[PDB]
């Protein structure tokens, strides 16, 4: 009823934070590169 | 990569334990 409450809207935001957070992680993505100014460092 | 993360799960062990002593003294009254 009411004690069924507590963690549950927590996950209603708590999952959302970690979907946002999982979510970024990869966005700005001899041989060893293409470019020879990309060499230069 | 984790500071403010943390922060909301403790957050909910004090809301846990908050409502653990207090419906539990509402009850065993």
């Amino acid at each position: 009823a009411m004690r069924i409450v507590m963690g549950s809207w927590w996950l209603f935001t708590l999952i959302v934070c970690s979907s946002y957070t999982a979510n970024l992680a990869a966005f700005l993505t001899p041989v060893r590169t293409f470019q020879d100014l990309s060499k230069q460092l | 990569s984790f500071a403010g993360v943390f922060c909301i799960l403790a957050i909910g062990l004090l809301l846990a334990c908050l409502v653990a002593a207090l419906e539990l003294w509402w009850n065993s009254n």
